[PDB]
DNA sequence: TTTTTTTTTTT
DNA sequence: GGAAATGTTGAATAC
DNA sequence: GTATTCAACATTTCCTTTTTTTTTTTTTT
């Protein structure tokens, strides 16, 4: 046993001579402390080339953080405020986790400083004990010996129980001869289940007063069985685990510990950071679907009278649930939740009903019809009946079924959020389970336990609005199982995107060190949205600077000095070679008739696939022939999209025939390797190729795919100088730890094909992550809102996989994904410093134009990628501009559809206080800031970024379809949003308005900025607010008093006005049967009243018009409404004093 | 009148079929019929040649 | 998932000599049989009725021996007392012999032994929390009601006394509040009635 | 129930266990397990449902 | 229910069963019934019944 | 005080 | 019942 | 295990791509 006192005389100031990569990380984290403070989280993307010391740099950083903890604990032990700072190493694959942990232990054991060992044996034993590995529970159980788990069973008295020992005996008996595979899957399943049950048993044994005291051998065996216990004890603080395990959490003896809830102060090294986007997405897609009708009915029924204890431990928790109870009661009253729900009329059995909605706009329903929702009190049923509406008019009146589903979703997510808030108020994580259980048991809501547990780790125009913080919802309405007269609305949600999860980790306080060569690829399908992360994290999103990038570039050049050593990179772009393929086919089958027939019959190619196969086969064979005829290249790797395994044996024989023909012609024996699969590499190790190149003479062709050659696989081989000739040279300026190895020297790159994420697994049957793609593209601006909504519709209606690909192809996100594949392919093939004197790169010619447009900063590119790009370009439409157009339309249609909902809610009496507050907030924001200099956070979708500062032209029917808005110079002649078009200058010249505006802080003019209000805001809100403020400004100085119109008829009239000395209630409207209906509505509640219709601007000479309740002209004494046509003169901004005096003269005649 | 009707064999009786009913009902009215699968291409786009053929007939 | 599980079971079955292998195969086979019958009962429940005839019909009748009884092709069954009390599956659902005992002839060997077997089956029911049960019943029966259609005739009248009893019970015992012990250490020893 | 035929064999028994709820130290559950009938009640129910039962055992009437 | 136990004895036995009870003490309670003796004779009657399954017998069969 | 070995089925 | 114009299967013939 | 004639419904085109063309993974249950 070792103790921390071994480091008492350790020199913490002596470090190994740092690489430029280590210095870059250290400098960036130093600057982070200066800028963001000590307790701030951070995200540092590190575009390090793998194969030039990436893993060593990450593990050396991890070791330095380990020694900082030891130094801090030695120095500050007297303080007592122990903070065992957690360090995580996560990556997506199990083998990479294991390999990284092994390499860290090796680094501890073998690191030297100034030719002397870094650590003594006791120091090594201490550090290696701080590191823990957390696999899945099945593999965790199968690692433990029978001695350890028998010790655990004895110490916790579970050995007496019949079923426990029966299952453990069965698992042991399987474990003796688990060599067979099917035995291995069965053993894995039972091992997982048994580990679950057993850990449950120690957890209930430990929570109570019968807590088994753990020490000595029992403690060691428990820590071996539950490595998470070492983290709880404070004996270990470094954890190696996968991303899926990190999201799911790991057990200790006390509970399950979730790292996401305790990220404050953690340091989290994520390898292959941009792969983790779709890993997190797949973890989020696996949530359990749940029925909204049952959920809302249970919530309504149980929140009606159940309540908590009213004790000090439940302070302020009932107040959290108080608004939700009121909302549930109102919802159940409105939608008649006393009745169940059913479908009436159109046959739901032939097809259920699918509803798609992103919770903001772009709503799509699989039903052609307007599904409405009716409560029949003659029966006792809520009927989803089908008006015969057509699918084409999706912009018709909003039906009731969608409204019901949206409100039910809002209430359900509100319940889950209130549960989170109440758990935090009840209390730092052992309290979580108890809080959830006590709250759910007091409310009799124990059925929501799994939902709260699963979701816990994961007024809108006035908020920063984004899809990544909001997500999407897809609800299918179908008959209940076993019944034919009740319907359920099962809903599947994404409440956040993986970018939202990563930004939440950074906000919680984690310092995240994301390492990948393509960590900043400009795609959102295949990467995190770094436009969103930069908006949300600000400068907590760290970035290595130009000087640091130059230093890293120089360091990479010093280790890969191709030019000073004579290594040449040759690039060819191959198109189809139809005559060459035809000659080869006619040689393959000499006595057949035609090469088309040979393709069809002997190769087995249908008439549809002939052209495609002739295209991709000719290029592959031409590259192979050019490889074989080369004098001294020895190692090719084809990267296709399909695997050439036994399912395509007829093509492999032809390819083998051609390879043998060319091996004879050029007199070098070439050993092919077909079907290098994931399975092949699991079964037959990749070192078979390595051993072949180590021992045999001649060339080697390897057929693989992009998908097969993932991260972590090392295709380098051990060099035998007797076989290499003199073609190997060392490109590193200083070489150490000789171990001569080399790598690939020819490569064929096919154009990557199926680039939309599609796992085709069981959990992908709901197509949720196929809507996430369209909605993430629309967030970026890669799609117009029209295109995104249409693609969402076709995805609801059932879409061919081919057609989704075609929709994806027309974005520039697509081309960035293609280049991200190509850049990762050639990057993984370059992992040593012994190189040929020539390296051949054969490229599909369909990749030429796509690679011709790589225009980012080449400071961190690999040499092969630079060569590919330069060769592509030498044979030679903006993306931000198209993004600007699309985001103009999207910010428009977002505000257009959200204002409509807000006004519809205000016209639904009573108007809720939050709605009135949001309305006032929007108007105040637009009045104060018509334009803003930087992209606003809190009101981001009142504005659009214009290509011209302070103004823009737009065309679009403000009460028609929001998909058909156009914008900047695509529309030369149309409407225009500017300071002039709202007549603000005329308004501000008035001697009464201007003091009011300067006092209120409203803008007297528009700043010439890039962010200007959207057309919906300008036309529908800004002008009305200007008119209201101008009218109030003038009339308040003529002894009128202004107070708010109450919630019964809010927004129908702008302000109640009260003049001194007149007691008749007066009302104001500022800018016929509908107006008379409003007249009747107000006078029904408040009796006889005066109503004023006034326009702030206009011709003051036109006379004042006096109308009755029916809006017919009459005498002033008999009039009920006065229509003042112009309060301020539009030519020179003088007050219309005559009109106001006539108005007050009428008011005296009341 | 263009009557998008179902396939003729799938209707078990003459009077069930819209075809042969409005044909005998409106004896002095120009009629034309179609099946609703016969306006999609293999990728699902509208088939314009069908609508030219219907109009010219 | 079906192919993966079935192939794993078949491979396990390929030797199956070891007793623990037999135990694992038994558990896996039971769970897989449950899942497979659940699925085929789903497809037979909906309009996508698979027409069983000939070789396929014989295959189902071999996989589901209770299907012969439903089809009227077999009418003599040999089964244990435990299986008799639990019932057996056909392509539609689970058939419980106890619910359809009219006209049946039943031969029970070692009849007096079956007293203890039936008792052991009755002992194995799942316990239920009465507080949660009564609170759920009271909460849901307060206003929820059924369709009022001819298929629901005279059914709400069956529940009307129970609703009244539930409301009076919840008023008398104040089921708005949850229950807790006071004073003597409940964790020291729980109360059994 | 005094106006009916009373017997243990068709009333059974009830065993209720009152304990703190799992994970909470301030809420109690009433976990009840029941016998709603005895095996003799089940057998008599089968006979009343119309089954003809042929019970064979050397000690059938012990 | 059968009348083998008085309600006094039955309630005492139920009380002792609730508070935890040794099997040897429950068995002692059972031994006082005549039901116990009927069960003993039932066990014995089956033991010799299951061993008499053929029609070839010795001249002497020993029952100890 | 009395003094043990057996079992089926779904989950 | 997309049309016309071309074209092939199956069926009856059948010598 | 026939050969020849022939009547009935398929198929392709049409003011001219159907469109793109796959393999891969962790964890709890
Ligand atoms: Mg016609």
């Amino acid at each position: 046993n070792v103790s921390i006192e071994e480091f008492t005389h350790f020199d913490f100031q002596l470090v190994p001579e740092p690489s430029p990569l280590d210095l870059v990380i250290t400098e960036s984290l130093k600057n982070h402390i200066e800028v963001n403070g000590v307790k701030s989280g951070a995200l540092l993307p590190l575009p390090f080339q793998t194969g030039i010391g990436k893993t060593y740099t990450a593990l050396n950083f991890l070791l330095q953080q380990m020694l900082e903890q030891v130094r801090s604990e030695l120095k500050e032990e007297n303080t007592g405020k122990k903070s065992k700072r957690l360090l995580y190493y996560v990556t997506d694959s199990v083998d990479n986790v294991v390999s990284a942990k092994a390499d860290l232990l090796k680094l501890i054991e073998k690191q030297t400083v100034k030719g002397e060992p870094r650590f003594t044996l006791e120091q090594q034993e201490y550090l290696k004990a701080q590191i823990v590995h957390l696999p899945n529970q099945s593999e965790q159980l199968l690692q433990c010996s029978d001695a350890v788990l028998n010790d655990v069973l004895i110490g916790f008295n579970l050995n007496a129980e019949r079923d426990v020992q029966a299952e453990w005996s069965a698992i042991s008996g399987l474990r003796r001869h688990a060599s067979n595979p099917e035995v291995k899957i069965s053993l894995n399943r039972q091992a997982g289940y048994f580990y679950r049950n057993l850990i449950d048993r120690l957890q209930k044994k430990q929570k109570g007063a019968d807590r088994v005291l753990l020490s000595g051998s029992l403690l060691a065996s428990v820590e071996t069985l539950l490595p998470g216990e070492k983290i709880r004890n404070g004996s270990a603080h470094v954890a190696f685990l996968t991303t899926s395990k990190f999201l799911k959490g790991f057990h200790n003896t006390r509970s399950r510990y979730s790292p996401l809830r305790d990220l404050s102060g953690a340091v989290l090294i994520i390898d292959e950071i941009d792969k983790q986007n779709q890993v997190i997405l797949s973890e989020l897609c696996k949530q359990q679907a749940q029925d909204l009708i049952w959920a809302i009915r249970t919530l309504r029924a149980n929140f009606r009278d159940h309540q908590l204890e009213s004790s000090p431990r439940y302070d302020k928790i009932e107040d959290l649930f108080e608004p939700l109870r009121e909302r549930l009661e109102e919802f159940g009253t409105n939608w008649n939740l006393a009745f169940a729900f059913n479908t009436e009329g159109a046959n739901l059995n032939e097809r259920p009903v699918r509803l798609f909605s992103d919770r903001s706009f772009t709503h799509v329903s699989s039903a052609t019809h307007k599904l409405s929702l009716k409560s029949d009190f003659l029966r006792r049923k809520n009927l989803i009946f089908s008006d015969e509406k057509v699918e084409g008019s999706l912009i018709e009146k909003h039906g009731l079924l969608t409204r019901f589903v949206n409100e039910a979703d809002v209430i359900y997510q509100w319940f889950l959020g209130t549960m989170r808030k109440a758990v935090f108020q009840y209390w730092l994580e052992g309290t979580f389970q108890e809080a959830v259980q006590s709250l759910l048991t007091h409310f009799n809501l124990q059925e929501f336990e799994s939902a709260v547990y699963e979701s816990f780790d994961t007024n809108k125009l006035s908020s920063s609005k984004s899809y990544h913080h909001t997500g999407l919802k897809l609800v299918e309405v179908a008959h209940n199982q076993g019944t034919r007269d009740t319907v359920n609305c099962k809903a599947s949600f994404l409440n956040t995107s993986p970018s939202g999860v990563l930004a939440d980790m950074v906000d919680a306080g984690a310092v995240i060190l994301g390492i990948s060569a393509t960590a900043r690829a400009d795609t959102v399908i295949h990467n995190f949205d770094f436009k969103y992360l930069n908006e949300r994290l600000g400068n907590k999103l760290l970035s290595l600077s130009r000087e640091q990038k130059q230093r890293v570039n120089n360091y990479y050049h010093s280790r890969r000095n191709y030019k000073d050593n004579g290594v040449v990179l040759t690039v060819k772009y191959l198109n189809s070679r139809d005559a060459f393929l035809d000659a080869l086919l006619e040689e393959y089958k000499p006595e057949a008739r035609s090469s088309h027939f040979i393709l069809n019959h002997y190769l087995g190619i249908a008439e549809s696939e002939q052209a495609f196969v002739r295209s991709w086969l000719s290029k592959l064979l031409a590259s192979i022939k050019a490889f074989i005829s080369s004098p001294d290249n020895r190692y090719m790797l084809s990267l296709l999209n399909r695997t050439l395994d036994t399912t395509r044996q007829n093509i492999n024989d032809f390819i083998q025939f051609c390879c043998d023909k060319w091996a004879k012609e050029f007199n070098v024996k070439t050993k092919t390797f077909f079907g290098v699969n994931a399975d092949w590499m699991r079964l037959v190790g990749y070192d078979e190729i390595s051993k072949h190149l180590n021992t045999e003479l001649g060339k080697v062709v390897v057929f693989s795919t992009y998908a097969s050659m993932g991260a972590g696989k090392n295709p380098d081989y051990a060099v035998n100088l007797a076989l290499e000739g003199e073609s190997l040279i060392s490109v590193a300026d200083v070489t150490y730890s000789t171990q001569l190895r080399s790598d690939i020297d020819s490569i064929y790159l096919e154009k990557p094909t199926q680039l939309l994420l599609s796992d085709d697994y069981s959990h992908t049957a709901n197509q949720l992550c196929q809507f996430h793609q369209i909605l993430s593209l629309q967030e970026n601006g890669e799609l117009s809102p029209k295109s995104a909504e249409n693609w969402c519709r076709q995805q609801l209606m059932g879409m061919s996989r081919e057609r989704s690909l075609q929709q994806y192809h027309q974005t520039s996100d697509y081309q960035s994904a293609v280049r991200k594949y190509i850049e990762q392919a050639v990057g993984r093939a370059g992992r040593t410093s012994l190189k040929r004197k020539q390296i051949l790169l054969f490229v599909d010619s369909g990749l030429k134009e796509i690679l011709a447009e790589e225009s980012r900063d080449p400071s961190l590119f690999s040499h092969e990628y630079v060569a590919l790009v330069n060769k592509a370009k030498s044979a030679g439409e903006d993306r931000a501009v198209r993004r600007l157009f699309n985001l103009a339309q999207r910010n428009n249609k977002d505000g257009m559809l959200s204002i409509k909902a807000l006004v519809h809610r205000l016209h639904n009496q009573p108007a809720s206080k939050s709605d009135i507050q949001e309305w006032q907030d929007i108007r105040t924001q637009l009045l104060r800031y018509p334009t803003v200099a930087f992209q606003p956070e809190r009101f981001n979708r009142l504005y659009l970024q214009s290509m011209t500062k302070g103004y823009y032209r737009y065309q679009g029917n403000l009460d028609g379809d929001p998909n058909s808005f156009e914008f900047f110079d695509r529309v030369p002649y149309g409407d225009m949003v500017s300071e002039e078009d709202c007549s603000l200058a005329t308004l501000v010249q008035n001697q009464y308005v201007r003091p009011w505006f300067e006092r209120k802080g409203f803008a007297c003019s528009w700043q010439k900025e890039a962010n200007v209000m959207t057309p919906i805001m300008f036309t529908n809100i800004y002008k009305g607010a200007l008119g209201e403020q101008a009218v109030e400004a003038v009339l308040t100085a003529f002894d009128f008093t202004f107070e708010e119109v109450p919630n019964s008829i809010y927004e129908r009239f702008d302000n109640r006005v009260i003049f001194a000395g007149i007691e008749q209630p007066i009302w104001l409207d500022s800018k016929s049967e509908g107006y008379s209906s409003k007249i009747a509505l107000v006078e029904e509640e408040f009796g006889p009243s005066k109503f004023i219709y006034v326009n702030a601007l206009g011709d003051t000479s036109k006379p004042i018009r006096y109308l009755n309740s029916c809006f017919v002209e009459t005498s002033p004494q008999l009039a009920k409404v006065i229509e003042i046509p112009a309060l301020i003169d539009d030519s020179n901004a003088d007050t219309n004093r005559t009109a106001v005096q006539e108005l007050i003269k009428w008011l005296h005649h009341s | 009148n263009i009557l998008i009707v179902g396939n003729k064999d799938t209707y078990k009786s003459d009077e069930e079929d819209p075809y042969q009913v409005y044909r005998k009902k409106y004896q002095d009215t120009v009629f034309q019929s179609c099946y609703p699968e016969r306006l999609w291409n293999r990728q699902g786009q509208p088939n314009r040649h069908v609508v030219e053929v219907l109009l010219k007939e």
